[PDB]
This record gives C-alpha cells, structure tokens and sequence, in this order.
C-alpha cells in the first residue's frame, strides 16, 4: 500500500462451545450481591443463592 | 493491589503488537486485543470477523 | 512537492562551531523524522543519525556520538545540526534527507541540496 | 553489516548491458522483504534513489533501470547504456544501524 509493505491479520469465527464448570461437596458456590469488609473482616450477603455449577 | 491484598499472576497474556525497535517514528506502540467481551455474548450464531 | 533546502556554504576554522539549517516544505514536519548524512569528498556516504521531530529526541551513530548535536525548530519546520570543536577530519558535505517511511524504511528518496564545509 | 560492491569501476560502451554486484556480511531479508537499495549520484548533486527494496523501480526513473537480488546477493542492470549514466552507483542497507551505504562503482 502506497509503495510500502502492508500487513493484514484476518480472523473469522463461526464456532462457539458451551461449557459447564462444577465443584463437588463439601464445596459450594455463593452467588449474589456479596459484600466484603476488610476492616471488620466480614462477608455479608442478602438473598444469595447456593450453587454447584 | 489494594487494601484487600495484592494478587499477581505469572502466566503469560497474549496480545498483538509491533516491535518498533529499529524502526522509524511511525511505528505504533499500542497493543491490541483481537477479541472483546461482546464477542462471547452478542450474536453467538452470527459469523464474527476481525481485521487488523 | 517535498523539498529540503539547506544553508549555503560556510568557511570556518578549528575550534569554532557551525550551525546548519534544513527547512522542510511540502509535508507535516511532526510525522517525519529528519536524517543527517555526511560525505567526505571522494569517498562513500555515512549515516550520522536522526532526530525525532515528534519528541525532539536525537539519536547518533556509533562513529558520530562524540561532538554532534541535533536540534530542530518545529514552528519553522527547520532542523539544526551542530558540530563543536571542528577538526581537520570534518571537511565534508552534509546532507539532510527524508527517509521513505514504513517497515525498515531507512532509505532516502528526498535529499537536501547540500552544504559544503571546510575547516 | 559491511557491504562489498563489485566491480570498483566498470567500463561499458553504449548499447551494452552493465551489471553491478553487491554483497553483505549478513542477510537483509525481513518478513517477505529484502531491504537492499540502489542509488545514483552525479558529481555535484545529491544521490537519487533508483531501486528500493531490491526489486522496485522508483517513480520517475526511466524504465531502462531494473533491479534484482536474492538473499545477501543483489545486482543492478542497465541494458541500454546512454551517455547520461556516467555516475557512481551505491548499494545501501536499511536493515541495521547505521544503515551503511556502499563504497561505490564507477561507470
Ligand atoms: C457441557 O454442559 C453445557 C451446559 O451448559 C452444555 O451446553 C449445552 O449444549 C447444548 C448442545 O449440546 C445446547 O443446546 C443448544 O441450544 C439451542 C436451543 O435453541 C434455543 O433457542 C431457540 C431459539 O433460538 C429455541 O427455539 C429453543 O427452544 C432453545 O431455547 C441451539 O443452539 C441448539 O439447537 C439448534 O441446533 C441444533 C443443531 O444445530 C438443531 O438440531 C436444533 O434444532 C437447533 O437449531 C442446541 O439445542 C445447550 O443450549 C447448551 N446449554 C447451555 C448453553 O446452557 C454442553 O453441551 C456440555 N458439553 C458436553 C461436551 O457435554
Ligand atoms: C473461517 O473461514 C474459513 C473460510 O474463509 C472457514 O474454513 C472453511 O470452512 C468451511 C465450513 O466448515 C469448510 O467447508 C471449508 O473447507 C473451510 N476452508 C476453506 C478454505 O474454505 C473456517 O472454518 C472459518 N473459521 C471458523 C473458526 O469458523
Ligand atoms: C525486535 O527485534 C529485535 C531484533 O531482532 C529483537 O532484539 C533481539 O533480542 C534478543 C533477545 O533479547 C537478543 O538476543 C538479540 O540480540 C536482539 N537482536 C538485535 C537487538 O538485533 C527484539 O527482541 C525484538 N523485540 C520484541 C520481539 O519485542
């Protein structure tokens, strides 16, 4: 281009893969509005959900 | 890196860039991420194209 | 068109200093660096270095690091080459040239008119 | 990187091919481009670039001039030699600081 070298990177995609990640007992996941207070070292949540995957 | 502690990661992170060493002053020094967050959510069935 | 006009010939003596002007006309001065080239009569060309017209940072070759200074005037689109404590080995023509940009673009298509120097 | 350009002086008559050979101590090929350049300098004048990147004819140069060259080996060709080609030709290297020029070749 314009009598100088020109480099083009082309990338295309038509493939997506769905995954599932799980932990096992005695481990669980707490999902929601999780608040961490570093001064009092407290973790608090209202209406979180317990999940595995 | 804050009052909750410092977390570091020694695994590599990949990006596109130009060497720019031994080049003229027109060589861009910015690094480019080829894919963004919307490439994993928006238009899953639609074909995606990236040109650099 | 792009034209690099240099200063006229000058006469000097050892121990003094010389200021050389090279005004660029026909392109944005801040996007293109300025190169300085030296040619002793009867011999080949030698590359001295270049000045970053976007930041002002000067660079010099391994055989020209000693007593050379690159400066520029952005407002008037002019670059100055300064030689201090002239010696008898400095009798040469000095060229200002615009490189051809791009990948490994250290080759020159537009040259200055020239500036003969004797000391 | 040092460059050796041969012959030091070439004597060719009008209407005959002229060939100049330039070598290098190291390769100058990078990412599909060979960075060897040919200049022409007439006395009292700045050099004018003839062939850039070893194969490309500069704009405004007459079609008589043509360049060619492989890795570390490059050549310049002038088939229809005229009387205005009397000058010195240099092979230049633009791949490494200080981007050294050539010694010269009289013709
Ligand atoms: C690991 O675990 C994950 C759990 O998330 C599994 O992911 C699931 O993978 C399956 C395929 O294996 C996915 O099923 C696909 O869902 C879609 C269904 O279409 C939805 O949307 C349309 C409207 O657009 C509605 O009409 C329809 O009812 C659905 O709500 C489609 O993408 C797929 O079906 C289409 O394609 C097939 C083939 O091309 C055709 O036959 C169909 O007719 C249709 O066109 C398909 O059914 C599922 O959604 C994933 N779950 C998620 C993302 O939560 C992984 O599969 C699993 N991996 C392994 C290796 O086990
Ligand atoms: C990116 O596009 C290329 C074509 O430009 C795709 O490669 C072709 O894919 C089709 C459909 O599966 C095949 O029939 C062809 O044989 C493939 N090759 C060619 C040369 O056409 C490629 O699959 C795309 N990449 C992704 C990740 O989807
Ligand atoms: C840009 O390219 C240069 C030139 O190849 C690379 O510099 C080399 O770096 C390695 C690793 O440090 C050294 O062993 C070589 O001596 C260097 N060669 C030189 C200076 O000519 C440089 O690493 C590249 N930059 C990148 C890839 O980011």
């Amino acid at each position: 281009r314009d009598r100088k070298p020109f480099y083009t990177v082309d990338l295309n995609s038509s493939l997506t893969v769905p995954l599932q990640s799980c932990v096992k007992p005695p481990y669980m996941l707490v999902v929601g509005n999780i608040v961490i207070k570093p001064d009092s070292q407290t973790i608090t949540c209202e209406n979180c959900r317990l999940l595995t995957c | 890196n804050n009052e909750f502690g410092t977390i570091i990661d020694w695994a590599p992170r990949g990006q596109f860039y130009h060497n720019c060493s031994g080049q003229t002053q027109s060589c861009p020094s910015a690094q480019v991420s080829p894919a963004v967050d919307s490439d994993l959510t928006e238009s899953l069935d639609k074909h995606k194209h990236k040109k650099l | 068109q792009i034209q690099l006009v240099q200063s006229g010939p000058e006469l000097k003596k050892p121990g003094e200093t010389v200021k050389i002007s090279c005004k660029a006309s026909g392109y944005t001065f801040t996007i293109y660096g300025m190169n300085w080239l030296k040619q002793a009569p009867g011999k080949g060309l030698k590359w001295m270095g270049w000045i970053n017209t976007y930041t002002g940072e000067p660079t010099y070759a391994d055989d020209f690091k000693g007593r050379f200074a690159f400066s520029l005037e952005t407002s008037a689109s002019t670059a100055y080459l300064q030689v201090n404590n002239l010696k008898n080995e400095d009798t040469a023509t000095y060229f200002c040239a615009k490189y051809y940009d791009g990948y490994y673009g250290w080759y020159f298509d537009v040259w200055g008119a020239g500036t003969t120097l004797t000391v | 990187i040092v460059l050796t350009q041969s012959p030091a002086s070439l004597a060719v008559t009008l209407g005959q091919r002229a060939t100049i050979s330039c070598r290098g101590s190291e390769s100058v090929d990078s990412y599909g481009n060979s960075f060897m350049h040919w200049y022409q300098q007439k006395p009292g004048q700045p050099p004018k670039l003839l062939i850039y990147r070893a194969s490309n004819l500069e704009s405004g140069i007459p079609a008589r001039f043509s360049g060619s060259g492989s890795r570390t080996d490059f050549t310049l060709t002038i088939n229809p030699v005229e009387a205005d080609d009397v000058a010195t030709y240099y092979c230049q290297q633009s791949y490494e600081d200080p981007y050294t020029f050539g010694g010269g070749t009289k013709l």
